[PDB]
């Protein structure tokens, strides 16, 4: 079925560097869009980033500028979101999803739109923690 | 209305084609027009605002350096390396100096040696493009006749806004009573975007062509970022240092910033605050006006006694506004306005109120008009006769159909053959005159473009010389063309 | 840039009422706009697309409505299970963007 | 560096006045100029020059003028 | 601006390398011929100019070079 | 000429003839400077303002 | 004008006036003929190692 299975939650120090990983199940992997986005609990949602599986292409919201990495594994049909100088604001939890996807290279607007971003199948969250 | 004041202004005199006129308006200018009927009316263009951009450049105009390791093999053999340069976030230079048994190690040479840096850079240029489509104009058309405050304060409600974007045409426009109007516009035949660059700096922005967008030098950075920090170029930024002899040495370059001021020089600006500001450029509109009533049909003329305030006001060529106000009773009368020769009627001004008329009565209403180049006689009183009140305009025939070339050239300056369109319905001769300058300015201005005051003005004489000494009579498709082409659009142009 | 203000923060109602929220655009949307329902621990969830259209799968209760700038989701009637937060979300330009979320309370 | 390449001929203009507004113009020539007074020898050397070659009285003209315009 | 006067010939040049040492020529040369390759049409017309005037062959070329250095 | 941190030596004459805000050795609190009107430079857009 | 308000209808004369401040500077200076001297190391050959 549709679904998303990111990686367990984990705790950094300060200045560090995470990785979460995000695997889909239950489609062709490069005929959706990623994204990712992220919830402080005291906050709302917020929009890291997005990569394609197909081809590679990404971008990147203006606050992560610089910080933040993303790449995929086709083979395991996978993702991989990276964020870099982690500090304590940065402690949340991540999400990750998808798009309907027409076709080469990522970001749309015209053509339609997702009609969604992280809240049908963007899986099921996973905890970051920035501390000493 | 709203175009008093303004100086350089266009009267458009007829209509004809049982409909339609051809009006090219832009910006600082503005437009007044007029038929053997209806109302005349007033274009006014403001701010021209397009919506969605998209973001291609990223130049920085100022960076810093730090870490910056360096190396040589000090041989002859190898050429030195370094693992840093892998990353090309840094830049690399390869240099030569020497080395021997001062440098202690190899063989007595002059030695192949490197370097890198990290490059971080601390400001930017933003620039984007839009596409030729959702881009808008905004017009204000407002109508003469009355009702008081300003022939001016463009500011306060009459000609609406009458927005309007290529997604939609025709252009329907309503104003009280007859205010049915019905415009066309041709956007794409407007500045020519898809050459166009939006370029905001720290504030300020400019418009400028692509190409030389393209082509500035200073670094390289892709519209798609995102941490890339992985920025082309930089060998014109950041200089290195090689003394003498001994070592080498790099250098931030140091912020440009007003050099590319003096670089985007020649180019109307633009400011940019949210999401568009978008003045000058000009716009091609073409109105049918049949939908007009006078505003106002079958009345009585006025009743007598009006009682003016001030005086004449000219302004540029004419149009002698005056205000008055109407005193008695007859509600909204006709005014029984008048310019007349000495004595002896052989009664002649041009009105453009046309038909004034008294609103709720007490307001301030108001007229223009144009009296001969002479003495005039200007009268509004009728029972008792009212009024008189003397006038005499200065100039004005010879030196106006003179100061009319002018406008003329000008406008076949500046704005190009839209210009020639710029007329209404010329039948045949006007439009060939279109299509003539068209093809042929447009491979004889342009190709010989991108050039400035002086090389323009200096190969104008030298060219108009050649001609000079030249045979066959050909001369004159060499001088009369050549001489007025170059000089005339020389002093004009680069405003 | 385009800054998406949520109306109310929060509400607070008896089971079977209507309730209605309002999200306003600092620039004109169009028809792009969403609203999410999330409950607490869990990952947001679909409401609304396009602004005007339910999925398939949800209730049919929901609905939303608004065009240029200005929005408002609406339950037709409260069912305690409902309570979450929600959310509007605007997918223009692409800096993409959320509205900061409004509680329900149940009475 | 955008020292020199200060989008001017191009195109595109308008109806408004743009930048530097009636001065870059005369700003080139009074910096020539004054480079001219500065180094009155190039001058007087180019001129001679402009006396030699061709001369054509017309030529030495434009070539004098041309090597006025030759300092950077 | 400063933009130009670049206090180049000047004189008191030393042993050592000064400042962009191997550059600002090349820069000069490459810049200017970007601005030939953007603008072809006032390349020819110079050129006829050159076929024109004076023509006595070496001439021409000499006015020619003008062209190049007409402006930036 | 000493800059923010490195100098140059020029010969004098084009270090006078240099544009850009002038000010004498004496200054201190003067503020006096004599030029600017190679620096900031004015807007006049189509009518209106300055 | 009436827009503006006042008088009859003409091109007017207006003015303006800044506060002028600056930032970073240049220090240049000059030195005479004096207050100025060379260092030389004047080597012998002949061994030793270093
Ligand atoms: C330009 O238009 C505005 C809007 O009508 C004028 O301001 C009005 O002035 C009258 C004069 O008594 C007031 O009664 C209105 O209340 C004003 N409108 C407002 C305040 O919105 C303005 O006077 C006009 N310009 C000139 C020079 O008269
Ligand atoms: C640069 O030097 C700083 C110390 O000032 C160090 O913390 C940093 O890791 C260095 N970066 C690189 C890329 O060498």
């Amino acid at each position: 079925e549709v679904q998303l299975v990111q990686s367990g939650p984990d705790v950094e120090k300060p200045g560090a560097s995470v990785k979460v990983s995000c695997k889909a199940s239950g489609y062709t992997f490069t005929s959706n869009y990623i994204h990712w986005v992220r919830q402080a609990p005291g906050q709302g949602l917020e929009w890291m980033g997005v990569i394609n599986p197909r081809g590679g292409s990404t971008a990147s919201a203006q606050k992560f500028q610089g910080r933040i990495t993303m790449t995929r594994d086709t083979s395991t049909s996978t993702v991989y979101m990276e964020l870099s100088s982690l500090r304590s604001d940065d402690t949340a939890v991540y999400y990750c999803a998808r798009g309907g996807r027409a076709l080469f290279y990522d970001s749309y607007t015209t053509p339609r739109d997702g009609g969604s971003w992280w809240f049908d199948p963007w899986g099921q969250g996973s905890l970051v923690t920035v501390s000493s | 209305m709203r175009c008093i004041g303004i100086s350089n202004r266009d009267f458009v005199e007829g209509v004809s084609g049982g409909s339609w006129v051809d009006i090219v308006l832009e910006h600082g200018s503005c437009v007044t027009t007029m038929a053997k009927n209806k109302p005349t009316l007033d274009f006014e263009l403001i701010k021209t605002e397009a919506k969605h951009p998209a973001t291609l450049r990223k130049y920085c105009v100022e960076a810093k350096l730090t870490n910056t390791t360096t190396a040589s093999r000090c041989p002859t053999q190898g050429e030195p390396s370094l693992n840093e340069e892998q990353d090309k976030r840094f830049v690399c230079k390869h240099s030569m100096v020497d080395r021997g048994w001062g440098n202690g190690c190899g063989l007595f040479g002059k030695g192949g040696i490197v370097t890198c840096a990290m490059f971080t850079c601390k400001k930017n240029m933003e620039g984007k493009v839009v596409q030729p489509e959702n881009l808008e104009y905004t017009i204000v058309i407002t109508p003469h006749s009355g009702e008081e405050n300003a022939v001016g304060n463009d500011t306060g409600k009459h000609g609406k806004e009458i927005k309007v974007t290529p997604q939609s045409s025709i252009t329907e426009a309503e104003l009280t009573g007859y205010g049915t109007v019905t415009m066309e516009c041709s956007p794409r035949t407007g500045l020519d975007f898809n050459e166009m660059v939006l370029l905001q700096m720290e504030n300020k922005a400019w418009l400028v062509h692509r190409q030389w967008f393209l082509d500035l030098p200073l670094p390289w950075l892709p519209g798609a970022d995102t941490q890339g920090s992985n920025w082309i170029q930089k060998e014109t930024l950041v200089t290195f240092k090689n003394p003498h002899a001994k070592k080498q040495d790099v250098v931030v370059l140091g912020s440009q910033e007003g050099a590319m001021h003096t670089a985007l020089t020649g180019a109307t600006e633009i400011q940019m605050s949210s999401g568009n500001l978008l003045f000058t450029g000009h716009l091609k509109c073409r109105l049918r006006m049949d939908k007009l009533q006078l505003k106002g049909m079958s009345y009585s003329m006025c009743t007598g006694k009006f009682k003016v305030v001030k005086e004449i006001a000219e302004t540029q060529h004419g149009t002698i506004v005056i205000r008055v106000q109407y005193e008695g009773d007859g509600s909204p009368c006709k005014i029984p306005f008048e310019i007349m020769d000495l004595e002896k009627r052989h009664v002649l001004g041009r009105l453009i109120t046309v038909n004034p008329i008294v609103t709720e009565k007490d307001s301030p209403v108001n007229i223009e008009a144009e009296p001969p180049f002479g003495d005039s006689y200007i009268i509004i009183g009728v029972e008792p006769g009212q009024l008189k009140l003397s006038w005499f305009k200065k100039g004005s025939s010879i030196g106006q159909m003179f100061e009319t070339t002018m406008r003329g050239a000008k406008r076949m300056a500046i704005l190009g053959d839209t210009a020639w369109d710029f007329g209404s319905l010329g039948g045949v001769f006007t439009s060939i005159g279109k299509a003539l300058h068209q093809v042929f300015g447009a491979i004889y201005g342009a190709a010989f473009s991108g050039v400035s005051w002086t090389m323009k003005i200096l190969i104008g004489v030298v060219i108009t010389w050649i001609g000079m000494n030249s045979r066959s009579t050909s001369l004159s498709v060499s001088l009369v063309l050549v001489g007025v082409v170059t000089l005339y659009l020389g002093v004009m142009v680069q405003a | 840039d385009i800054q998406l203000t949520q109306s109310p923060s929060s509400l607070s109602a008896s089971v079977g009422d209507r309730v209605t929220f309002t999200c306003q655009a600092s620039q004109d949307i169009r028809k792009y706009l969403n609203w999410y329902q999330q409950k607490p621990g869990k990952a947001p969830k679909l409401l609304i697309y396009d602004a005007s259209n339910l999925k398939t799968g949800v209730p049919s209760r929901f609905s939303g409505s608004g065009s240029g700038t200005d929005f408002t989701f609406t339950i037709s009637s409260l069912q305690p299970e409902d309570v979450a937060t929600y959310y509007c979300q605007q997918f223009d330009d692409l800096p993409i963007t959320f509205g900061q979320g409004t509680r329900l309370q149940i009475k | 560096s955008v020292a020199l390449v200060p989008h001017v001929g191009m195109g595109l203009e308008t109806r408004t006045e743009t930048w530097m507004s009636s001065e870059g113009a005369w700003k080139h020539a009074q910096r020539i100029e004054t480079w001219i007074l500065r180094h009155p020898g190039f001058t007087i050397m180019a001129a001679i020059l402009a006396y030699t070659i061709g001369t054509t009285y017309f030529q030495r003209v434009l070539i004098f003028i041309l090597l006025t315009a030759v300092t950077p």
